[PDB]
């Protein structure tokens, strides 16, 4: 028996904290704190308040015009019928400007929502971009998060804006929905020959794979020195402690090598910001440079060969 | 009135404030759902281009 | 809940398709599997007629199909035709009383055109129908309309201000998902463009859209659904363009998809005209056919059963 | 001759720049990973009297200076640390054998014992005042409504024997939680702190059971230097010492099972 | 060799098994029995990957055979064979092999345990470790086996593997509308987030601006608030982290498990259960 | 809700007119849309 | 009235202010809820064309 | 009726800033919304080819 540090047990609380404080020109904050018991029995239970400048508020004002094309062209869709909006949601969404126009701007009726939404979309993600860069500064700090985000706007601008402008069509960005976007994916694999084959779809996936293997690892590890204070990592980084050293430990006598406090989280991040990376360039090289990756493995010999157990005659040959 | 006189006590058990935003809430939600139920319908007043076709006035 | 929801119980009946280890497998409810053959039971033939008599063509007065037949073979032919096609209501359903050769109604016009239409299947297409060939209760089932007929529709309502998704919506044409919901107008009557792989590696030579790609995505979805199988039963999805590496079914399945463009386009939309509006979709476009029309979810209507071979006269010539 | 494939492609030579930036990112990596632990420890090292001080691949990087705020020091990776004596003797003279602990192991400082020297000051708020202290100490603190109040709750080792009472509850000025609870000590009314970590709590009977040590062993609690505030010294020298009695506590948890 | 502070935790005893038998390490790693009856376990397999290799689907010298590396693959017997021992040469070996991989993963979680024993650790890890192991075997020994035949297993060859993959997601239609893989993927995809979020966070207060100092937890507490009014603070964080990519790991075990064995239809048509609620 | 006894009948009141009101301005406008196009 | 007996000492039991807020939640739901099931099948009195059409009075 | 000899003390009891704010997102928002309803319907306002051609010809 052992407490696991997964639920705070017994908490306590103290008046709120308005934070570290913001040199001249980073406006007043706003909001005043609340407590949660329930996030509080697994976090911190203080909410907020939040920061907002000219930035932030360019950005939520963005988004959620953005989000209001989406929504109003998908109650359209069903003929303003809140319920069958409601039935078909999952279904539901705002495809792209037709091929017939290219990248010309299109009728509202036609695709010119996406391309406002899309527009709108972009702006506030980028904006929000800055906002983690001022509110990072203000602070002193790196922009770690903002080479992140960074890297996943990277891979976003491939997606929606980058490639459909490469290919001359703004009906190959990603349409607005669940499963709409669902099926953009697949299509989007099988247009192309199967993306499994993409070495670039592979690393991502390698990446990926990655980032839950090493945040379950850490974040275990943390979890088992965290009876050292582990968690407290800035102060393990700065002044180790035997709570980084039996974490270093562990790994070392599991698979013969091992990180530091404050390098682990480097491998991570690195790890993460990967994924987008080759994701993107994935993107990027199909329809631009690759038209069929399931050839294009086998031009340079990586496709298996298999018993031809089971085949058809080709009536195109007949 | 049909009502009780012990009926202005509910204010001491149940915080106004709330009572008085959240009607506003629910009645401004209310009021957008039904809106947008009959403007699904047979009862719709926008669909139909009259009493001058805008739609077919200078166009069709 | 957030009901819990959907369900079928272990083991499920399975067959290998491909190679082990490719992953080309199927899998099955055993239950619904047989709910679906006594469902899908085919009428036992009519005792065989000996005729040994006068052709049909030279006792009867209007005669121009079943010409070849003797009379015993005509009759026979005649109570086939009943029972498969409208038994709630018998001889009367096609016939004007007391004058059977009266084409003075029109289920005769039409019944007349089937009968060109079950021939030329039977006889022209067995890259596609095999040795087991087509009824009259393929499609009818002892109905007068095929139940699993199909339309053009036109899908949810728009208000006149935007103009409608094509794709996005719940349908059980397209099995569910949301790709675009009449994959059939398209493809299984008009005779648009399915293929979209590329056959380079680089690009610069292949104009398939996306949206071609769905399209297709979309129709297959159909395809899949209305034979009630997956595509490792007709290809092998690391490439579903490969034509060594698809299944013999691949092979059938395009002769099968002409064969409804037949169907659909010179027997079926001739027929509209003499056809009453409740046989009509919301563009006066007619009720046709599809894969489901027949199949009705399994790769050989009636399970394979051979009915055609036991009635001569639904042959050419 | 309009038709000759080249054979390389953007994406073969996309896959090649990638692998580059790949294999200097791993090196890379693996050297900010030798900014502790390193030079390795070998008898290949103390045979040739050190001229064999262990790095491997890559080599360590050029040591970096950690700033502290508040007058509290730099601290410089990779560094130079001064040895330190095993409290342990080799239970085979062959190498990669393990240590027996010295003396009483739970005393040895050796072993889930052994801990570091961290130092001798202590961690502080934004502001600078300790950030760990106890609820005595930080007035404002208070139980979250609907938490049992540890502090009268009666500390339980794990043999079941009273260990002790909750004097207190310390809490973490900067991230506000509990992260010690205080222990009048049975056998000698002296106070202790206890890792939040190692203890269980049995909110329906007022308890806070302890797997760790056995109730007596509280006696040996390491001790701080102050009632009213702790330094990080201090911190790794408490935990580790009930860590210890995690293969100690017990003539069992040395293992095996069969 | 050891790390500089390696040698005073470097005690005797924690086993499970084996005890001062095999209670000793090599270079960094630690041995233990466990650790003999992994690197037994692991051996074998890759040995017997590489006869795999060597002798090919239709022999050493037919070209199917083949050493590269995108194509060397070893599969499972047909279905014919059910639960039953196939022959070596016609996906015995890959049965073997399967065996010898269950075993290794599993010999290499009990190391870790006698592992957090010595050094005193919560077990945190190889707790979670399970979670991959539980995963690989839904795909080689749950599945397969609600499934009446070990074929269903997935082919042990990096590509081939994919294809396994590829078509088995394609019995189903449109996998996309698993709902759990639904889940499972929206673990990945946030798990990847935090990740991403906690890794930047340390690396931008423990490095600051140059005339800034090692930053605190403050700084850490109003930075995650200043841009999204909350902080779920230091512990916390490591413990969502686990918690995403371990239940990533965990809907992908029960999106495979409920594919075959619980549903064989199309994805999509699940979704059905919600198009006919008596509500439209 | 730290309310004094009178404090919830003077709101309790202000709240039955505003609430009346409210409902007299509905009856006003649904009887507008029955007037325009009955609907039952 | 009551159930019976005492059914005054079930507010020594239940929350007072919770049952009441609780209870206009539900109350609210369902209401949605069967009015969206009624609309939903044959019963609808919205898309019916009674008593007279709308869509085609609108038309001519 | 119009408006009670006290309806002043609703500012006792509602913040002037939050309901300021509150009316201002509110009438912001169904601006355009409503904007956007008429836009989708019969009642365009730009679509109308009136009243002067823009598009000369043809093609555009
Ligand atoms: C359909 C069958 C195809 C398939 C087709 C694709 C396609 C196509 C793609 C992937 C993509 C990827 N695939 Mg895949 N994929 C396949 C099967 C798999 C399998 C598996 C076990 O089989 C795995 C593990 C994966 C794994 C993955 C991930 C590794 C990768 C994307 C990471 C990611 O989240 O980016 C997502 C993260 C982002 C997009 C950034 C998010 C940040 C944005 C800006 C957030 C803004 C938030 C917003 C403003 C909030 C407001 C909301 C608004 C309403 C919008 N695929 C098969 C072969 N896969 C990518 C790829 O590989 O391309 C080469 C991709 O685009
Ligand atoms: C094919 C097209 C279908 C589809 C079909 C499938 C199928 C089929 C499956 C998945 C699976 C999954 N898919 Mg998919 N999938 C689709 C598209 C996607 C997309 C996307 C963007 O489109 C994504 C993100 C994913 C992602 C996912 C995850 C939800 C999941 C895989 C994680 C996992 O298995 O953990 C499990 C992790 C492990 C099992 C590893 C365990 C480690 C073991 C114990 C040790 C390994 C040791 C080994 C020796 C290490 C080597 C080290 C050497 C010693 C050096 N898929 C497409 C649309 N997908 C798989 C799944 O559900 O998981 C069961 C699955 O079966
Ligand atoms: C469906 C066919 C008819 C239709 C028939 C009806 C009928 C029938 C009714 C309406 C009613 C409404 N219609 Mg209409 N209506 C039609 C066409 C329209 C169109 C349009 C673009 O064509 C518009 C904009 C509207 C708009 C409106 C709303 C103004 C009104 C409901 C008020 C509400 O929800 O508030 C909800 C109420 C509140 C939020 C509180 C009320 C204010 C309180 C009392 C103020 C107290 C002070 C408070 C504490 C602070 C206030 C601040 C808050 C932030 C607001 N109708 C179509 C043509 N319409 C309703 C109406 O007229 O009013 C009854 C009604 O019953
Ligand atoms: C389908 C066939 C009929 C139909 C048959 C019925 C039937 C049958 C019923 C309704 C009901 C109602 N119908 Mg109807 N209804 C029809 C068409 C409509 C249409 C329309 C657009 O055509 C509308 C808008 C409505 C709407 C209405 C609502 C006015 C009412 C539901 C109140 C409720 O849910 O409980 C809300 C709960 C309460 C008000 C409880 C009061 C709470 C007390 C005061 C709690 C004390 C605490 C404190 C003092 C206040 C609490 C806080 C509150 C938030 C203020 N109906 C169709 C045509 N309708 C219900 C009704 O009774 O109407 C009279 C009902 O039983
Ligand atoms: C390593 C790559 C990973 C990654 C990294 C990443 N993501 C990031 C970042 C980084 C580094 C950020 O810095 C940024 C962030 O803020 O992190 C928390 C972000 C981000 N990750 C998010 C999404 C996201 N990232 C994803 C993926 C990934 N991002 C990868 C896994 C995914 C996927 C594919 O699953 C998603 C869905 C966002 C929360 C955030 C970017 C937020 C943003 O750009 O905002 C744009 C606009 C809005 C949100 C509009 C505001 C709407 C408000 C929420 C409503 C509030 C209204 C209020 C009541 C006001 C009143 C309204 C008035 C108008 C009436
Ligand atoms: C469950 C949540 C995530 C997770 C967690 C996780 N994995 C873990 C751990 C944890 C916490 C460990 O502590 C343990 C570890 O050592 O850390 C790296 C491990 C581990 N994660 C690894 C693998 C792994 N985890 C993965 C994923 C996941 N693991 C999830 C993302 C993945 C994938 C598919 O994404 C992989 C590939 C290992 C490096 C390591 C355990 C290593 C090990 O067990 O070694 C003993 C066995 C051998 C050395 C090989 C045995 C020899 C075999 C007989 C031959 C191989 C047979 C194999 C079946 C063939 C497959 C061939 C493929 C090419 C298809
Ligand atoms: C005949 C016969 C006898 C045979 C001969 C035997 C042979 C061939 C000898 C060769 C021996 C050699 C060369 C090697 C042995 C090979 C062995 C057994 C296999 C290696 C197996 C192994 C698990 C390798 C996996 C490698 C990888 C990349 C794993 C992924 C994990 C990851 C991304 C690694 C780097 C990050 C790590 C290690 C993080 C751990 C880590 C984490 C997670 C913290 O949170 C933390 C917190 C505070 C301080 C430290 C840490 C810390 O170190
Ligand atoms: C210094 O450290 C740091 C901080 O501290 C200061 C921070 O505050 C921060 C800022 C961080 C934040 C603000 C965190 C924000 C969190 C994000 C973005 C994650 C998003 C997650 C969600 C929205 C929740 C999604 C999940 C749910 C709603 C609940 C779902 C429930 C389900 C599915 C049913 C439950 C059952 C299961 C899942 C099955 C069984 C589960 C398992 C087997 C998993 C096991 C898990 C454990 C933990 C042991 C950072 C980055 C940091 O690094
Ligand atoms: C009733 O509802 C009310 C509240 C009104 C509102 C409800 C709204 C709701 C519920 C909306 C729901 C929306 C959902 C669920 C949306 C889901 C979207 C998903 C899942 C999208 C997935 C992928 C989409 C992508 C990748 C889109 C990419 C698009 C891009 C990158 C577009 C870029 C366009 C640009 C930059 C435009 C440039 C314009 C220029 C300047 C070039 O023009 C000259
Ligand atoms: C047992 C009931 C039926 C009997 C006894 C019967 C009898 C006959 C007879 C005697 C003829 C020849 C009439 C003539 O041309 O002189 C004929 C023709 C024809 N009957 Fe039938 N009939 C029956 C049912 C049906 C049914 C159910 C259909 C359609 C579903 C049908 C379709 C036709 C058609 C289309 C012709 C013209 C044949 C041709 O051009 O080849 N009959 N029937
Ligand atoms: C739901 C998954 C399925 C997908 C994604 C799919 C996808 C495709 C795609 C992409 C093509 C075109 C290849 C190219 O671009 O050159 C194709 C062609 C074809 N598929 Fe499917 N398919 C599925 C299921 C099926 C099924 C079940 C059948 C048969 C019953 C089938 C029969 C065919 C045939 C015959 C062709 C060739 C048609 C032609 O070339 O005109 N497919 N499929
Ligand atoms: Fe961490
Ligand atoms: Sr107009
Ligand atoms: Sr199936
Ligand atoms: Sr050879
Ligand atoms: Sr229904
Ligand atoms: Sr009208
Ligand atoms: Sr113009």
């Amino acid at each position: 028996p052992e407490y696991q540090n997964i639920f705070t047990a017994v908490q306590v609380r103290a008046p709120a904290y308005p934070g570290v404080p913001l040199p001249k020109g980073n406006l007043p904050r706003i909001g005043r704190p609340i407590f949660s018991y329930w996030l509080g029995k697994i976090g911190d239970a203080q909410i907020g308040p939040i920061y907002l400048g000219l930035t932030g508020t360019l950005s939520i004002f963005f988004g959620l015009v953005a989000i209001s094309i989406i929504g109003f062209n998908m109650l359209a869709s069903v003929h303003w019928d809140v319920f069958q909006f409601l039935k078909h949601f999952f279904w539901l969404g705002l495809e792209p400007p037709p091929p017939q126009y290219g990248l010309r701007i299109p009728p509202l009726s036609e695709g010119g929502w996406w391309l406002m939404a899309g527009l709108f979309l972009t702006l506030s993600i980028l904006l929000w971009w800055v906002r983690t860069y001022k509110r990072a500064e203000a602070l002193g700090m790196s922009q770690h998060l903002s080479w992140a985000f960074a890297a996943a706007i990277f891979f976003y601008l491939v997606l929606g804006f980058i490639r459909p402008v490469m290919m001359g069509s703004w009906a190959k960005a990603v349409p607005f929905g669940i499963f709409p976007h669902l099926d953009w994916t697949a299509a989007f694999s099988i247009r192309y020959g199967n993306l499994y084959y993409n070495p670039f779809h592979m690393l991502s996936i390698a990446f990926l794979y990655g980032s839950a293997l090493l945040f379950a690892m850490h974040g275990a590890t943390i979890l088992s020195v965290s009876r050292f204070g582990g968690d407290r990592e800035i102060d393990q980084i700065t002044h180790r402690g035997t709570a980084a050293e039996r974490a270093a430990l562990f790994w070392r006598w599991t698979m013969g090598f091992n990180v530091t406090m404050e390098s682990i989280h480097r491998w991570a991040w690195w790890c993460a910001v990967l994924t987008v990376i080759t994701a993107g360039i994935g993107i990027l090289l199909s329809g631009t440079v690759v038209d069929n990756w399931y050839l294009w493995a086998v031009k340079h010999g990586m496709a298996p060969a298999y018993p031809e157990v089971v085949t058809a005659v080709n009536p195109y040959e007949t | 009135f049909t009502m009780n006189a012990n009926l202005y006590k509910i204010w001491l058990i149940l915080d106004p404030r709330r009572v008085l935003v959240s009607i506003v809430a629910f009645q401004i939600v209310l009021g957008l759902l039904i809106h947008m139920i009959v403007l699904s319908t047979d009862l719709n007043w926008l669909d139909d281009n009259i009493p001058v076709s805008y739609q077919a006035l200078g166009k069709k | 809940s957030v009901m819990l929801l959907g369900c079928e119980g272990p083991p499920p009946g399975t067959e290998q398709i491909g190679y082990r280890g490719v992953g080309m497998e199927n899998y099955y409810n055993k239950r619904q599997r047989a709910l679906s053959i006594q469902a899908n039971q085919p009428v036992e033939s009519l005792p065989a007629a000996d005729s040994t008599g006068p052709k049909a063509s030279e006792v009867y007065q209007n005669v121009q199909v079943l010409k070849d037949l003797s009379v015993g073979e005509f009759t026979r032919t005649m109570v086939a035709v009943t029972t498969w096609v409208s038994p709630k209501e018998g001889c009367n359903y096609c016939h004007v009383p007391g004058n059977w050769a009266s084409d003075d109604i029109y289920t005769k016009v039409v019944s007349r055109r089937m009968f060109e239409l079950v021939r030329a299947a039977n006889s022209d297409w067995k890259a596609h129908v095999a040795e087991t060939g087509v009824t009259c209760y393929t499609c009818h089932r002892g109905n007068p309309v095929p139940k699993y007929a199909w339309v053009t529709d036109p899908g949810p309502k728009y208000p006149s201000g935007l103009k409608p998704t094509g794709q996005n919506y719940g349908s059980k044409t397209v099995a569910y998902a949301s790709l675009p919901f009449d994959p059939l107008t398209p493809f299984l009557d008009q005779a648009n463009e399915i293929r979209i792989t590329g056959n380079a590696a680089l690009a610069g030579s292949n104009p398939a859209s996306l949206k071609q790609a769905e399209w297709t995505f979309g129709l297959m979805m159909n395809i899949s659904d209305s034979l009630g199988v997956g595509c490792t039963f007709c290809h092998n999805t690391r490439a579903f363009n490969d034509w060594t590496q698809s299944t013999p079914k691949r092979t059938t399945a395009w002769y099968a998809i002409r064969h409804v463009r037949d169907i659909n386009q010179n027997y079926i939309w001739p027929l509209n005209d003499v056809l009453p509006a409740s046989r009509k979709g919301p563009y006066g476009d007619p009720l046709r056919v599809s894969c489901m029309t027949c199949h009705q979810a399994v790769n050989k209507p009636l399970y394979g059963a051979q009915m055609a071979k036991d009635y001569p006269g639904l042959y050419k010539t | 001759s309009a038709g000759i494939t080249h054979y390389i492609d953007a994406a073969q030579i996309t896959i090649w720049a990638f692998w580059l930036f790949f294999f200097g990112l791993i090196i890379y990596l693996r050297r900010e990973d030798k900014r502790e632990g390193y030079p390795l420890d070998s008898d290949r090292t103390e045979r040739s009297g050190g001229r064999v001080k262990v790095v491997g691949f890559p080599d360590l990087p050029d040591p970096k200076t950690f700033v502290l705020p508040h007058n509290g020091g730099t601290v410089v990776a990779p560094r130079v640390e001064a040895p330190v004596a095993v409290n342990a003797t080799p239970f085979s003279p062959a190498p990669g054998s393990p240590l027996v602990p010295n003396g009483d192991p739970m005393l040895s400082g050796f072993g889930p014992a052994a801990s570091p020297d961290r130092p001798k000051h202590c961690d502080l708020t934004f502001e600078g005042l300790p950030k760990i202290v106890p609820m005595r100490v930080a007035k404002e603190f208070s139980i979250a409504e609907g938490d049992p109040d540890p502090r009268g709750m009666t500390v339980v080792g794990l043999d079941g024997e009273v260990a002790g009472t909750v004097s207190d509850v310390w809490v973490d000025r900067s991230e506000p939680q509990i992260r010690y609870l205080e222990v009048e000590v049975a056998a000698n009314k002296k106070k202790v702190l206890l890792p939040i970590g190692f203890s269980r709590f049995d909110k329906k009977a007022r308890k806070v059971k302890v797997d760790a040590i056995k109730a007596a062993h509280f006696a040996n609690v390491p001790t701080l230097s102050n009632p009213d505030q702790v330094t990080l010294y201090e911190e790794d020298k408490v935990c580790a010492y009930y860590a210890g009695g995690k293969l100690y506590a017990t003539a069992e948890r040395a293992g095996p099972l069969l | 060799a050891m790390l500089s502070f390696e040698k005073k935790y470097r005690v005797r005893g924690g086993t499970l098994i084996g005890g001062d038998l095999f209670d000793f390490w090599v270079g960094p790693f630690y041995v233990g029995f466990f650790g003999v009856v992994g690197f037994c376990f692991t051996l074998l397999g890759v040995l017997l990957i590489v006869w795999g290799a060597t002798i090919g689907p239709t022999g050493p010298t037919s070209d199917l055979q083949t050493y590269n590396l995108w194509r060397i693959s070893i599969a499972p017997p047909d279905l014919s064979y059910g639960l039953r021992m196939a022959p070596l040469t016609e996906g015995g070996l890959w049965q073997i092999i399967t065996i010898c991989a269950a075993g290794a993963f599993i010999s290499w979680a009990l190391r870790e345990v006698e592992i957090c024993r010595k050094l005193g650790i919560g077990f945190h890890v190889p707790f979670a470790f399970s979670f991959a192991i539980g995963a690989y075997l839904v795909l080689v020994f749950v599945r397969p086996l609600l499934m009446g035949a070990w074929g269903h297993g997935f082919p042990y060859g990096i590509l081939s593997h994919l294809d396994w993959v590829s078509n088995v997601g394609y019995q189903f239609l449109h996998f996309h509308y698993n709902p759990a893989h639904m889940l499972a993927i929206s673990f990945f995809f946030t798990n990847c987030l935090a990740l991403s979020m906690h890794g930047s966070l340390i690396l931008s207060v423990t490095n600051p601006q140059k005339g800034e100092p090692v930053k605190t937890s403050e700084h850490e507490n109003t930075f995650f608030r200043d841009i999204v009014g909350y902080s779920i603070g230091a512990l916390a964080i490591h413990r969502l982290g686990l918690f995403l990519a371990l239940s990533a790991a965990f809907w992908s075990a029960v999106c495979i498990l409920i594919s075959g064995p619980f549903w064989t239809r199309g994805w999509p048509e699940w979704w059905n259960w919600w198009l006919e609620l008596p509500l439209w | 809700t730290g309310l004094t006894d009178d404090e919830a009948k003077e709101f309790h009141a202000i709240f039955m007119q505003s609430m009346y009101a409210w409902f007299g301005l509905v009856v006003i406008a649904h009887l507008l849309a029955w007037l325009y196009r009955p609907w039952l």
